[PDB]
């Protein structure tokens, strides 16, 4: 009803894509309400 | 339209248009988070996709039928985050995930921060295949954002 969808793209990987972002290893919980936190 | 690729999820019920999150239309399903639509029957023109499977606690939810993606991260090998800003392009951002660990096991986790309305942008691998979506994480001691790699299962 209220929510509608309209396309945006392919999914493909790009052959020269910017690389950013860390890779932290993280002690985290998920309760039953589908939240992480932080251990 | 049942046309694959990765599709904005829109909403007129706030002022203007809004962007509440993305999905992955794939196979004739319609692959999302669950805090995007908490479950919604959604429109794609003139038709509609009613609910078919979802899990709260994973926070996915599929349309039309059950989850279709099944590409896990390799646990080395960087991924791109195709990112589906509100009001901006998708556009690829490549990434080696960190790694969430819990005592259920690890699964990937992408440290990139956007917009709420991003949630829901697919996570893929080196050949193209969607490991997961973007947008369910947690916010680290710098203040800034960790999302896990969430993929369903099928
Ligand atoms: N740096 C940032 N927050 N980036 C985020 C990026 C959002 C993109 C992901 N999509 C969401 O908007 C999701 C939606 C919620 C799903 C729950 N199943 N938000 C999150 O993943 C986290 C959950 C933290 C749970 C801690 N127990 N909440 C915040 O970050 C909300 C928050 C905001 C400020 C302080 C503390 C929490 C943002 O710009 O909102």
């Amino acid at each position: 009803v209220d929510m509608y969808i309209e396309r945006a793209g392919d999914i493909t990987w790009e052959k020269d894509a910017e690389v950013t972002g860390n890779s932290p290893r993280l002690d985290v919980a998920l309760d039953e309400s589908g939240d992480f936190s932080l251990v | 339209e049942t046309t694959d690729g990765v599709y904005r999820v829109m909403t007129r019920r706030l002022l203007g248009s809004t962007q509440v999150g993305v999905g992955v239309m794939q196979e004739g399903v319609f692959h999302t988070m669950w805090h995007v639509t908490k479950g919604a029957a959604l429109r794609s023109g003139e038709g509609r996709l009613d609910p078919y499977w979802g899990d709260v606690k994973q926070d996915l939810v599929s349309y039309c039928g059950p989850w279709k993606l099944d590409a896990a991260w390799d646990g080395l090998s960087e991924v791109q985050l195709l990112a589906v800003p509100p009001g901006e392009r998708a556009k690829n951002i490549q990434t080696l995930p960190g790694i969430f660990k819990t005592k259920d096991g690890d699964i990937g986790a992408v440290a990139l921060d956007y917009p709420a309305g991003t949630s829901g942008s697919p996570i893929l691998d080196k050949c193209g295949r969607v490991i997961g979506l973007y947008g369910n994480g947690v916010v680290i001691k710098n203040g800034s954002y960790v999302s896990a790699i969430t993929q369903g299962k099928r």
